[PDB]
């Protein structure tokens, strides 16, 4: 039962208290993957305007 | 002193937080109107709670906030409530139409038409910060914004403020308040792409939530109102150290520091007492060795679970109101020998102590009674494990017939994000049982 | 109309359960993947218990203590009553036990030996038996090296305790014998001892000379009826039931089942399982457990009762089949989920 | 403001939705001329979901009455309601449709749709965020069906991001106006299969047995039926018009409710149906166990014969919101042999403080069911005993149709049987 780093102040206080010892993407790719969304949106889309054309 | 930017992303996002900065009005004594009588310092000043809140030169306290959702109705509140001379048109951001339970609506479609809008708020804000020490991001993981933009928003803030920090608070989906199905989907789908963003995120089970309401409040049906006041008070217990004076999690930096050895690992657990019903004729104030104590009783868990077949990783106590350290110490040794508590043979079997003067303010006319000293306890358990086997199972149930993928794709997405995703966390799983179980 | 799950196909004793369920017309099975159920008969190894009592609406009932392994593991539960206060090294009623690793792998390697040297140091009995819970695998011989290279010829936990080389023998016959008790442990914690128990005897006579022919010392009910020869000679299917083991405790020795051996079988169930009430209890869980035991006992012939291991999945005796399991429907099924005596438990009063 | 654009086509779709908007109309307070006189704020809380705000605070249905013919509309707008809606949004011909398909969707119904269409986009370019369409109508006539198809066909060209709902009234020979009603049919339901995201079925035979045997009407009417498709029309639209934690949009709605693209048809049910003890308050349990049972549900089909792949269930009145827990939560446990175990949590429940005109408490039934399969059955086979021997084919080969088209939707239908039968196993 050991403590150690005991800090006190006006409005409270801090410690630590041991009992035993121990035993990304770029912004190129996220506009890519955006974009790439945003053309198979596009791409079924025109599948069904081409399909209501029909 | 360093600020702290709040970003609230869908209806749980915004009326949580909506509800936060109501109680942090009333913890440092902040009118509606914004006026603080207190403050001496008008117009500037480096004071502990200025890293949440700013200063006009009229002497308005103003927070460090923004609110984001895809549809105005969540948002018209706060543009109309009680405290809606606190925030300017600046931090309140909707949309028209929003993502309909949907991740990739959330996420592409419709995401992707606003993420710049939310970015060039979010650094209006920056640009007043002396010194940002990163974002608190409050967000659902069930709705497609909370779930769907919020992802999103997380890829970017890496990608602009590259060595800031960035918490989470994330409502785990219980279907008890929720009446919506494709849940499984956006949570797995959230985690996977914010995961390697986020450096420390604090799950809020509503089912939790919600039981802490009948049980101790003695409510029959937990409204949001309810649930949210109390998660409230959670998030007060996990920021004050960020808002008063004191050494133990003075900045966003020690929450990972303290409470995170591993990267991928990030997900402590939360333990909150006393939970007192207002209604009640006049409750016996609990012992410092009783409520601590009560930090081992599953019925006061952010997230149900048992931790007697886990293993630890940190562990920290915030206490706040009539606590000496005297107390806690005697409280923590009574608890060793009687309590199951193992931690990892890598991370030494100890406990960060922090102690707040001030008691949990609990707001008038609310479900929650005043108490003497309450204390909420975060560890880093292994047994918090059994929150993602919950969700995958019910995410490989419906994948494994390709149900409501089709919403999905149909926003742009491609199925392999599904696997991809789903491999995500079978991983995940993988990492908590190599530190746990034997 | 409640309703249950059968994940474990091959329990004898929940087989009969469900069908005691069913016949009462208030309970309906679903599929073992249904996840809206009450109560679950659930499997033995890797039994999910993080995915319980999240079914809104929904109280939920299992028939397994989550962690009574560290009781139901030879290795395990030499452990527990080494490191476990309430058991204490010096535990009177446990033979003294020693987990061995094979050196193909903490180890009790040289504590053992250590013991092993002082026996053979003062002229005493020697006899150490091996055994593994990766058995059907038991090695009996007064010679510490056979037994520790015995071990090395496998490759899973073993251990090693000593062999009471004086146990009580029956008559006629000088006969060795064990003694099943099933112990029920409800939801509340609260300890039923089967009034009814068997007893597991050999058919052989026990010799002393002989540690070879494990047929007149391992008392198991699958090795005298495959390689003994007088198999049923005394008693049917080597099964004594309390009655005629009382009656005969009365005749040769001129004591009582209940004085001499139950007083303290009635006791050491209690300890094994209020030492590991703070780790598996579900009193504030947000489900609940309950489960069925299989405690085995020696007796010497000083009339003293010991522990040898403890059965988490028990088989019970083809006579009390029918009156246990309508027993685990009254107290554990029953009581929580009630329908629309004189016990056949003792309740074991204890404090939580 | 989420609006909605209203659409009620053919003899059908017109009186029902007549019915619907004096319904709707009632529960918002809002009298015949527009003007509201209610006493609560929630009735006007979500009110420009239906409604446009005219001038002097006047409420006008945002609805567009379509036919072919003169009568049904000139009822309408003399009837009980008839000036509440927009004196514009009436767009008819004079020939009318003949209960024929053909005469609805490629020649007469044809010559008007352009029209009509221009109609829907001054309300849908007045519309601050536009939800989605949804249209009233029968399945077996001319107009509705026949032309009700081409409008949607011409609405998702015009607005393929917008959700679609209809309510189709399937016909039946128990309660029979023409004997081509198989084949109007039959085309129809390819069209909601590729072009509606929600199709609530609101079968005739199941609307007269309901009257006859449990509301014990002898003789039963097409306005005793309205009078329930009214009441249940009302009681699925609840979430959209009144507010509470149940946020909701139709895309919302069919996210959760539509687990493949093409399953998206719903048969609903509604409780209490009392016959004149009209007045005895009806207990919980009541009102659930009822609304669960095959005689409170409104598409013809026995549930126990498939399985739910989601169901939804609105309560209105002051009740216990913490009993409806148990009693939802019960019937589930009791009969859970027929929900697909692989969709989590498909039973979910909302409450409205808001009762129907003059009931204590309701309960609307709104199951997503493969044994709708049965409702297609029963069309195929009419259809296909007709249809084998040609009989009458001269109405629609006549107005330029091609033998080839009728054995392409039989076909169509045939498929749709077998996908609602591989998840029921
Ligand atoms: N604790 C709590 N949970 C909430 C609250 N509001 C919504 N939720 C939960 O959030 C989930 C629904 O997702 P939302 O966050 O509301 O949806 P969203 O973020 O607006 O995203 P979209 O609806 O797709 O635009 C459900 O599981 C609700 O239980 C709240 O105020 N408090
Ligand atoms: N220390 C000891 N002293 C005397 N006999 C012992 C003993 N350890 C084991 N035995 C004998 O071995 C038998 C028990 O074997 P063990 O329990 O190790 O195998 P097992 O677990 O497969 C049988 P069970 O079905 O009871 O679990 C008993 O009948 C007993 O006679
Ligand atoms: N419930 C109900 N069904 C109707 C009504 N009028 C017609 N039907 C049904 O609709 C079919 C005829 O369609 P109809 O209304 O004539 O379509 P239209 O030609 O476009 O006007 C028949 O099968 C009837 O069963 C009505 O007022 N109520
Ligand atoms: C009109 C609609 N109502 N709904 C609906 C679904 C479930 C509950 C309540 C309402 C739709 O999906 C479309
Ligand atoms: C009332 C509501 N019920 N539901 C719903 C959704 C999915 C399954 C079952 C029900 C809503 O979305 C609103
Ligand atoms: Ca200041
Ligand atoms: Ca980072
Ligand atoms: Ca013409
Ligand atoms: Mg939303
Ligand atoms: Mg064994
Ligand atoms: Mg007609």
């Amino acid at each position: 039962m050991e403590v150690i780093e005991l800090n006190k102040c006006t409005s409270g206080q801090s410690f630590e208290v041991i009992l035993k010892p121990p035993s990304d993407p770029s912004l190129e790719e996220i506009q890519k993957k955006l974009e790439a969304a945003e053309e198979r949106r596009k791409y079924q889309e025109a599948e069904l305007l081409k399909h209501l054309a029909e | 002193m360093r600020e702290c930017i709040s970003i609230h992303v869908g209806q749980a996002g915004v009326q949580i937080g909506n509800a936060c900065w109501e109680l942090y009005c009333l913890e440092h004594g902040i009118q509606p109107d914004g006026q603080m009588p207190s403050d001496k310092t008008i117009g500037g000043g480096d004071d502990s709670f200025n890293t949440f809140f700013s200063e006009t030169g009229a002497g308005k306290h103003v927070p460090r906030a923004v609110f984001v959702d895809l549809e105005p109705t969540v948002i018209d509140e706060v543009r109309t409530g009680t405290y809606r001379q606190l925030f300017h048109p600046e931090q309140l951001i909707t949309g028209k139409e929003d993502a309909a339970n949907n991740y990739a609506r959330g996420h592409y479609t419709i995401g992707k038409e606003i993420i710049d809008l939310v970015l060039d708020r979010i650094r209006k804000l920056a640009d007043q910060c002396t010194g940002l020490q990163g974002f608190l991001v409050f967000h659902s993981f069930g709705g497609g914004t909370g779930s769907g933009f919020t992802s999103l928003l997380m890829e970017r803030l890496s990608v602009d403020y590259g060595k800031k920090s960035k918490l989470e608070f994330s409502i785990y989906p219980a279907p008890q308040v929720s009446t919506a199905v494709v849940e499984p989907y956006n949570s797995i789908l959230t985690t996977h792409t914010t995961l390697e963003h986020s450096d420390c995120a604090f799950m809020v089970d509503n089912e939790a939530i919600y039981d802490i309401c009948r049980r101790n409040l003695d409510i029959e049906r937990p409204t949001y109102t309810n649930l949210n006041r109390l998660i409230s008070q959670i998030v007060s217990s996990i920021t004050a150290s960020l808002r008063f004076d004191g050494a133990l999690n003075v900045d966003l930096t020690e929450f990972q520091t303290n409470l995170v050895p591993y990267p991928r690992i990030h997900f402590p657990l939360a333990t909150y007492a006393p939970v007192i019903s207002a209604e009640k004729a006049y409750h016996e104030q609990l012992s410092v060795a009783e409520i601590t104590n009560a930090c081992f009783e599953p019925a006061n868990q952010m997230v149900k679970c048992d931790p007697r077949h886990g293993k630890y990783m940190a562990c920290c106590l915030l206490y706040r109101g009539d606590v000496v350290p005297k107390d806690v110490n005697a409280a923590i040794a009574t608890i060793k020998t009687k309590r199951s508590i193992q931690f990892v043979d890598w991370c030494p079997t100890g406990f960060k102590v922090g102690i707040n003067y001030q008691p949990p303010t609990v707001v008038p006319g609310g479900d929650l009674a005043k108490v003497q000293r309450a204390v909420c306890m975060l560890s880093n358990t292994t047994a918090i494990a059994e929150a993602w086997a919950r969700l995958d199972h019910k995410f490989d149930l419906m994948y494994a017939k390709r149900a409501f993928v089709h919403w999905y794709v149909g926003e742009g997405m491609e199925e392999g994000e599904f696997s991809e995703a789903r491999e995500d966390m079978a991983a995940l799983e993988k990492d908590y049982e190599e530190v746990g179980v034997d | 109309m409640y309703t249950f799950v059968v994940r474990d196909e091959n329990s004898s004793v929940y087989a009969e359960v469900s069908r005691l369920l069913l016949a009462t017309g208030q309970w309906k099975r679903l599929r073992k993947d249904n996840p809206r159920f009450n109560l679950m008969l659930g499997e033995r190894n890797r039994l999910p218990f993080g995915r319980l009592g999240h079914e809104p609406g929904l109280v939920q009932l299992v028939n397994y203590y989550r962690g009574a392994d560290k009781l139901c593991r030879k290795a395990s539960l030499v452990k527990l009553i080494k490191t476990s206060p309430e058991l204490s090294e010096s535990c009177t009623w446990f033979p003294e036990s020693y987990v061995i690793y094979p050196t193909n792998l903490t180890d009790e390697r040289e504590v053992f030996l250590a013991a092993y040297n002082r026996r053979r140091e003062g002229r005493e009995g020697n006899v150490w038996i091996a055994k593994s819970s990766a058995g059907a695998g038991i090695l009996i011989s007064s010679e510490a090296s056979e037994l520790l290279d015995f071990i090395d010829e496998q490759g899973q936990v073993h251990v090693i305790q000593k062999y009471l080389e004086k146990p009580l023998l029956l008559e006629p016959g000088h006969r060795k014998f064990d003694i099943r008790s099933w112990v029920l442990v409800d939801h509340l914690y609260n300890i039923y001892l089967y009034r009814e128990g068997v007893l597991r005897t050999s058919s052989e006579p026990y010799n002393s000379a002989n540690f070879q022919d494990k047929t007149c010392h391992l008392t198991n009910h699958c090795i005298q009826k495959e390689y003994s020869k007088n198999y049923g000679r005394y008693e049917e299917g080597n099964e004594m039931f309390f009655e005629e083991f009382n009656q005969y405790l009365m005749d040769a020795l001129n004591t009582t089942l209940e004085n001499s051996i139950l007083l303290q079988i009635k006791h050491i169930i209690r300890s094994c399982l209020m030492c590991i009430e703070p780790a598996i209890s579900t009193k504030h869980l947000h489900y609940q457990s309950f489960q069925l035991f299989g405690f085995d006992f020696m007796v010497d012939e000083e009339l003293k009762v010991w522990l040898i291991e403890v059965n988490g999945a028990p088989a019970c005796a083809q006579k009390l089949y029918a009156e246990l399991c309508q027993g685990i429907v009254d107290v554990a099924i029953s009581s929580v989920f009630p329908l629309a005596p004189t016990s056949i438990f003792i309740k074991l009063h204890h404090h939580h | 403001m989420r609006e909605i654009v209203h659409i009620q086509a053919g003899q059908c779709g017109n009186q029902i939705g007549a019915k619907f908007w004096e319904v709707i109309s009632d529960e918002h307070g809002i009298d015949p001329t527009g003007s509201y006189h209610g006493d609560s704020d929630l009735q006007l809380e979500r009110i420009n979901v239906y409604y446009n705000e005219a001038t002097g605070n006047k409420y006008v249905p945002r609805a567009i009455l379509v036919d072919l013919e003169p009568g049904t509309m000139d009822s309408v707008r003399s009837g009980p309601f008839g000036q509440i809606f927009r004196p514009d949004n009436f767009v008819f011909g004079q020939s009318g449709a003949g209960n024929n398909w053909a005469k609805g969707h490629y020649t007469e119904g044809a010559e008007l749709v352009d029209s009509v269409l221009d109609v829907v986009r001054k309300e849908s370019e007045s519309c601050d965020c536009l939800q989605g369409f949804q249209l009233t109508h029968s399945l077996g006539g001319g107009t509705g069906s026949g032309m009700g198809t081409l409008l949607i066909s011409k609405i998702r060209e015009e607005y393929p991001d917008r959700i679609m709902n209809t309510f189709s009234v399937m016909p039946s020979p128990k309660v029979s106006d023409t004997v081509v009603e198989p084949y109007n049919a039959t085309l129809s339901v390819h069209q909601l299969v590729e072009n509606t995201d929600e199709t609530y079925c609101i079968d005739n035979e199941a609307l007269y047995d309901i009257c006859f045997r449990t509301l014990k009407l002898t003789t039963p009417t097409y306005g005793d039926l309205n009078h329930l498709v009214s009441a249940t029309m009302s009681g699925v639209t609840t979430c959209l018009r009144f507010p509470g934690q149940l946020n909701a949009d139709l895309r919302k709605l069919a996210v959760n409710m539509v687990p493949f693209p093409r399953l998206h048809f719903f048969m609903p049910g509604f409780a209490p149906l009392t016959s004149r003890q009209q007045y005895r308050a009806l207990t919980v349990p009541e009102l659930t166990q009822q609304m669960f049972d095959s005689k409170n549900m409104m598409a013809a089909c026995d549930p126990r014969h498939g399985r739910y792949l989601t169901v939804a269930a609105i309560f209105r009145g002051r009740m216990s919101m913490k009993e409806v827990d148990e009693q939802m939560l019960n019937v589930q446990n009791k009969n859970s042999s027929y929900f697909v175990e692989w969709i989590p949590n498909n039973v979910k429940t909302a409450v409205c403080d808001i009762p129907p005109r003059g009931l204590k408490m309701s309960a609307t039934f709104i199951g997503n069911s493969t044994a709708i399969q049965e409702l297609f059955k029963r069309i195929s086979e009419q259809f296909t005993a007709m249809f084998r021997r040609k009989a009458f084919l001269h109405w629609y080969t006549g107005e330029g149709m091609d033998e080839m088209e009728f054995t392409e939707a039989e076909s169509n239908m045939n498929d749709l049987v077998s996908e609602y039968q591989q998840y029921q196993d």
